[PDB]
């Protein structure tokens, strides 16, 4: 019984969690009483993963919600899929972060991870046997990332023989939704590169460029955006909870993308994604999934992967396929795209395949792709960091609440020393 | 192009061994250490650039203990007063000669004893009223990745050995917060402060002998030398810094062969992992220093960091690989020599 | 009457395993509930045969297996599926957790805790039997419970057993198709362990099933259920003489001395000539000339490395159905006349035959065809020595850079490991290039 423990910070990560736990119920059957009300039988069998079994038959799910306000917390409540989330679990403060990090690492987060860790520790010892930790957070609104990080922190203190998969979204390239995401970015970097086994990245700008020229959708909001990042998080775990003719987990997938420790940020992608009206004038197989997952139109990073070169790739199929087509197919893209690939690692791919897809599709896939271009992510930040920094600008308010300059100087060290590792393997050269 | 100097040293028989006439599983061309099985159907040759020969005492070409001083530490003892850090390395398993080599007897001393006689004795000629030297150190641990202070008693409990934190200063480079650097005037201080360290140190009985090092230990000395070109204002303006890092290293300690769970599986894991990483970096700064452009993963574990400055840049390294010559303890010397090599490599 | 104790290991071996019984179950007329109505034909006799199933007097036939996965995905499929009336109940799930694709994982750190579960429950299927002669292994090279498990498993059954054969079916690496980055370094260090003490290890790779089924039984688009028929097949062909009557009856020991010259060149490949469909089972004869050429192309290999890269030392012609042995010798005889199949100039006899008189089994829901003949050839080759030199080559770049190695360091491995295993690979080229030279 491999078993997750999901936590969700900041209003990024709680609307996120917030339509992940709807479509793990429809995958399950689970209704917004915690009842069963499926049709097929292998839904209940391993579904002890992300629930929890009850008295009459009903099925809480392990969610530990900390969102540092009380607005999020009462959203969830007044919601569609919340009265099946346990009352002892919506853990809350007043007065959030102000988008610093700081008060979400020291001042006000440390007033509050003691209460979430009695509930980490409550619902990790309920388990047979624990597979690693599930967070989705933000970088750049300070809560998400101050107090997601010394909660990452505690944990691989405490369970550092588990996993610590997070789901991130990242500040984008073009425009911003705070003046002090650059900061709050690096100082959660130089806290989840030491503490972590597989970090995903994800960006808002790739999702809205993903709505516009796929899903031909003009007016997407955050729910729709939200709908692809619980496809993937689903996606991951998929090889957990359903039978399959080859399958992974976090660790298969960690040991087989992480070279060098240090390398485990990750470009999602889910497939087959499409418009309403195009559905039908195209045929559902594995040759246009792998052209739709390997595009970088379907990336979920704001990286261009031809400005790189692939370091290790995955794929978590679904459905009923033929493993030849995903072999021969994945050997297609390393033959064919030789330059975008790395050289001394010669089978860049890794396959699984599961039996049970999603509700309405004949098969699907996920995608996970460690490339060199995230650096460009990395070397805009350390960009944006060094100029507020050259002059202090936003610096007496992480200064006021207990901190010094070398915890800048330090993180952003660490940054441009992992472009460098990252580079080390970006350049064209020949045997 | 010796930014790296590996060498090897053959330790002789026990008594023991000798009353047992274990056979001799490692042989001599002058400068190859060739390893040949008990059956001797296959032969494996290692080159590095300095070997030592102690096995016999009459061999043409015999390494006593001051054919190695002389060879490895005495030109980082001179790369110091130039100004410029250096690190010395000692790896092996129990039984291999580690101790002999670098503290060593009271008849027979090793490079510890007589780097802190020379130091003092090369101060003592060289010090005037213009030019000054000072000495500090510092004897500290990794276990598990987290650092520990040994020339400090404890508390007086159960379980008390203070983890502490490693910081970058944006000038200077890692240091440790809250590391005793104590000030050495002669060896008779080293020596007590090393006595009461070495017994603070982390060392279990696993199935193998009843005392292994499960920690690695780093040992350094700080040597500043103020001089006063005189120009009527302000005096002793200059200073120059130089480390001399004396670093001892633990035992690899396959897990399968030794069957080990909870704890000693973790100090195992942590000991390879470290060890992994040193290779790793020792490999990749000789193939920069023959004309390439690589990264060296330093932040990858706790030594490789704080011995960034000291390992790389203008410094020099040396390092002492110890092996046994009976075939009863083999994989381990085989071992040992493959990873001498890759860092020669 | 002789026994033999079938070891099933990892999503490989278990999902082969489910098609060998759903084969022998077919063979012998046992229904998935164990049950067998044959025996109201005959009322006595020995329909049912102890070399596969166990008899209890109530009338259910056992098989004498054991699955373990350190996984529960595959084993629930059985205690779920069709077959959870045959087996009995201690199919080892254990299983907290996988291997994640690291040999660390299945062989010490989460080997240990199930081994011991395992080596108890063989303890117990070998004191139920009278004349234990073998051990099947189905296992792969590449994963990590199939890589690691398998080498302390065999570790430890040589130390208990000892003078016993115990033969290795796994699905050998591929060259260009591959479903992880871990599999030369896996592959590597199960050889390590396992050369020691097994004694023949039947190679498969599934990049030329792929192709046989595209060919010959005309699927585009085949999967893992239609080639687990065809390795089931094979070891039918290995396991018939033991169950069924015949002229040349081949033991399994005879494996073990007609195929091993030196006690490391034990890798032979396998093949299955009749691979055709119901449209092309027409069309032809399929006589024993026909086959004995088939098995000797280069495509119809269930392994893909080139026999005419190298020179062929021992063969074995494993036939059943209607067979005359004049239609062997005639087959033999012709292959000696070719000059592509060339022989080391040590062995001029080079082959061995095996006949038997009951014909190969059509399960529903297959792809292959009735046939009153068929053919299993397994060769010893000097032409796998490239293929070791592939995965050689594929090793020695990734621990070039250490990649990888800090989760086999982190679950209880050393790196001089890594390197003790390439040598002992270095070491075993040396030995086929040794072989290949002529005499003087
Ligand atoms: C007949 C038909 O094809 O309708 C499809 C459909 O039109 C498409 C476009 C669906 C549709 O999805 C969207 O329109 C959409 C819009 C914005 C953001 C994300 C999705 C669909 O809504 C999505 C829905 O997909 C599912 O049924 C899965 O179960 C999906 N469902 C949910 O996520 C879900 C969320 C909340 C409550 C219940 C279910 C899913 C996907 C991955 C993992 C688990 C579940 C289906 C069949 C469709 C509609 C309904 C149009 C697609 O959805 C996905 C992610 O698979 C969008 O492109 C795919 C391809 C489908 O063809
Ligand atoms: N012929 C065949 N090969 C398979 C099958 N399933 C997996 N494989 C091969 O096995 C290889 C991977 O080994 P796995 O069996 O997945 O590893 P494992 O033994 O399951 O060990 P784990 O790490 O615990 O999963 C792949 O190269 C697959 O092609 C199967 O049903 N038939
Ligand atoms: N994808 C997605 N991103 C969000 C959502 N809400 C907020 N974000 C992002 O998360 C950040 C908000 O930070 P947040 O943690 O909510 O600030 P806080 O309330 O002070 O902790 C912004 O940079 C947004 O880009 C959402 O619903 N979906
Ligand atoms: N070159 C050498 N000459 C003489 N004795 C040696 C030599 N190398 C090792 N020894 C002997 O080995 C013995 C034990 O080895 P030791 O120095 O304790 O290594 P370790 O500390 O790693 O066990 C010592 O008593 C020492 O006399
Ligand atoms: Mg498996």
């Amino acid at each position: 019984m491999r078993e997750i423990v999901h936590i969700q910070a900041g209003q990024c990560g709680n609307q996120i969690g917030a339509k992940f736990w709807e479509v793990i119920s429809d995958e399950h059957g689970i209704d917004p009483t915690g009842s069963y009300h499926g049709d097929s039988d292998l839904q209940l069998e391993r579904i002890n993963v992300y629930y929890n079994e009850a008295t009459g038959n009903k099925y809480v799910p392990r969610a530990i919600l900390v969102d540092l306000e009380p607005g999020t917390m009462d959203s969830v409540r007044s919601g569609p899929f919340g009265q099946i989330f346990r009352p002892d679990n919506f853990v809350f403060g007043q007065s959030g972060a102000g988008n610093n990090w700081a008060k979400g690492h020291y001042t006000e987060g440390a007033e509050l991870v003691d209460s979430v860790l009695d509930v980490v520790r409550k619902e990790s010892e309920s388990c047979d046997c624990l597979q690693g930790f599930q967070l989705t957070h933000s970088l750049g609104g300070g809560t998400g990332s101050g107090m997601g990080t010394l909660l990452i922190s505690k944990i691989r203190e405490e369970y550092p023989d588990r996993i610590m998969n997070t789901f991130s979204v990242m500040p984008s390239p073009k425009v911003s939704d705070t003046v002090v995401e650059p900061y709050n970015a690096t100082l959660s970097v130089h806290q989840l590169v030491e503490n972590t086994d597989e970090t995903y990245c994800i960006d808002n700008e790739a999702l809205y460029d993903i709505c516009f020229r796929t899903l031909k959708l003009t007016t997407p909001t955050y729910g729709d955006l939200n709908h692809l990042v619980s496809a993937t998080m689903s996606g991951v775990t998929t090889c957990l909870r359903f039978p399959g003719q080859l399958n992974a987990d976090l660790r298969k997938l960690a040991v087989n993308m992480v070279p060098f420790p240090r390398l485990h940020f990750f470009m999602p992608g889910f497939a087959p994604l499409t418009s309403r009206g195009s559905q039908q004038y195209r045929a559902l197989t594995v040759p246009e999934l792998t052209q739709q997952m390997f595009d970088s139109k379907n990336m979920m990073a704001a990286c261009d992967p031809r400005h790189g070169r692939y370091l290790t790739v995955a794929a978590i199929f679904r459905g009923r396929m033929s493993m030849k087509e995903v072999d021969e197919q994945m050997l297609n893209v390393q033959n064919k795209n030789s330059s975008y690939f790395v050289e001394w690692i010669p089978n860049n791919v890794k396959t699984a395949v599961c039996d049970i897809p999603p509700r309405g599709l004949k098969m699907s896939a996920t995608f996970i792709g460690n490339s060199t271009a995230i650096q460009e992510l990395f070397k805009r930040i350390s960009e944006q960091f060094t100029a507020m920094f050259r002059r202090k600008a936003f610096l007496h308010w992480y200064t006021g609440e207990g901190m010094d300059e070398m915890e800048f100087t330090e993180a952003e060290s660490n940054m441009n020393d992992l472009v460098s590792e990252y580079q080390q393997y970006q350049d064209a050269t020949a045997d | 192009n010796s930014q790296v100097t590996v060498a090897v040293r053959v330790r002789p028989f026990s008594k023991r061994e000798k009353t047992e006439k274990a056979s001799q599983v490692v042989f001599t061309n002058g400068e190859e250490i060739t390893v040949e099985h008990p059956d001797m159907k296959q032969v494996y040759s290692f080159i590095y650039d300095v070997s030592f020969w102690s096995f016999d005492e009459c061999h043409p070409g015999y390494a006593s203990q001051t054919t190695v001083y002389e060879t490895l530490a005495a030109p980082l003892l001179d790369r110091a007063f130039e100004g410029y850090n250096t690190c010395l390395f000692a790896y092996g398993q129990t039984g291999s000669g580690k101790s002999y080599t670098m503290m060593g007897l009271n008849e027979e001393p090793g490079i510890i004893p007589r780097f802190c006689e020379d130091l003092f004795a090369q101060i003592a000629k060289k010090q005037t009223s213009e030019v000054s030297y000072h000495l500090e150190m510092s004897f500290f641990e990794v276990y598990n990745e987290k650092i520990h202070d040994l020339l400090v008693c404890k508390g007086e409990n159960g379980q008390r050995k203070q983890p502490l934190r490693a910081r970058e200063h944006p000038v200077s480079g890692p240091y440790v917060e809250g590391l005793s650097m104590n000030v050495v005037s002669s060896y008779s201080d080293i020596q007590s402060w090393l006595e009461l360290g070495n017994k603070q140190r982390a060392t279990a009985a696993t199935g193998m002998n009843d005392k292994s090092s499960r920690s690695h230990s780093v040992f350094t000395l700080v040597m500043t030398q103020t001089k006063t070109e005189v120009v009527e204002g302000e005096e002793h303006d200059h200073r120059i810094t130089s480390r001399i890092n004396l670093v001892d290293l633990a035992g690899s300690e396959r897990c399968s062969t030794a069957h080990s769970s909870g704890q000693r599986l973790k100090e195992g894991v942590s000991i390879n992992k470290s060890l992994l990483t040193l290779g790793k970096v020792i490999s990749a700064l000789s193939e920069q220093a023959n004309g390439k452009r690589v990264f060296i993963p330093y932040r990858e574990s706790t030594l490789t960091w704080l011995l960034k400055e000291s390992l790389g840049g203008n410094s020099k390294t040396a390092m002492i690989a110890t092996v046994s010559p009976a075939a009863s303890n083999i994989e381990e010397t085989l071992s040992t020599l493959r990873y001498a090599t890759q860092a020669r490599l | 009457m002789r026994e033999c104790i079938s070891i099933h290991v990892g999503q490989a071996g278990v999902q082969i395993g489910n098609a060998c019984w759903e084969l022998y179950c077919l063979e012998h007329g046992i229904q998935p509930d164990g049950q067998m109505p044959s025996d109201k034909t005959i009322g006595g006799g020995d329909d049912s045969f102890n070399t596969f199933f166990s008899e209890t007097g109530a009338g259910k036939h056992v098989p004498r297996a054991v699955f373990v996965d350190l996984e529960p995905t595959v084993i629930d499929e059985v205690r779920t599926g069709t077959y959870r009336q045959l087996f009995h109940p201690e199919q080892l799930i254990t299983g907290k957790e996988d291997a994640a694709n690291n040999y660390a994982r299945g062989h010490y750190t989460i080997g240990k805790e199930i081994i011991d579960l395992v080596l108890d429950r063989i303890r117990k299927l070998a004191d139920q039997c009278t004349g234990l002669q073998g051990f099947l292994v189905f296992h792969s090279f590449g994963g990590g419970t199939g890589s690691g498990f398998t080498s302390l498993l065999m570790e430890r059954l040589s130390v208990d057993y000892g003078k016993k054969s115990k033969l290795e079916f796994s699905i050998y690496p591929a060259p260009q198709v591959s479903t992880a980055v871990v599999e030369p370094y896996n592959s590597i260090l199960t050889t390590h362990t396992t050369l020691e003490h097994s004694d023949c290890a039947f190679m498969v790779d599934n990049e030329a099933i792929y192709d046989i089924c595209r060919r010959n039984l005309d699927i585009e688009r085949p999967t893992y259920t239609n080639l687990n028929r065809l390795i089931s097949q094979i070891v039918s062909s290995i396991t018939a003489s033991l169950r069924f009557d015949g002229a040349l009856n081949v033991d399994l020991t005879e494996f073990q001395t007609n195929l091993v010259p030196y006690p490391r060149i034990h890798f032979p490949l396998a093949t299955y000539a009749p691979v055709i469909s119901a449209e092309k089972a027409y069309h032809e004869q399929l006589s024993v000339a026909e086959i004995t050429n088939a098995c000797f192309e280069p495509a119809n290999q269930m392994v893909k490395c080139d026999p005419r890269h190298g020179k062929y030392m021992a063969c074995c012609l494993l036939y059943r159905g209607d067979v005359v042995p004049k239609d062997v010798n005639a087959a033999i005889a012709t292959i000696k006349t070719k000059r592509s199949i060339q022989f080391v100039d040590w062995c001029p006899t080079g082959f061995k035959v095996g006949i038997n008189y009951q014909p190969p089994t059509v399960v529903p829901g297959g792809d292959l065809a009735k046939v009153q003949r068929a053919v299993c050839m397994l060769s010893n080759t000097t032409a796998i020595a490239e293929a070791w030199a592939r995965l050689d080559h594929k090793f020695d770049l990734m621990y070039a850079k250490r990649a990888f190695v800090h989760w086999y360091v982190g679950e209880g491995m050393e790196e001089g490991e890594f390197s003790e295993a390439r040598e002992d690979m270095a070491a075993l080229e040396k030995d086929y290039e040794e072989v290949g030279v002529d005499s003087v």
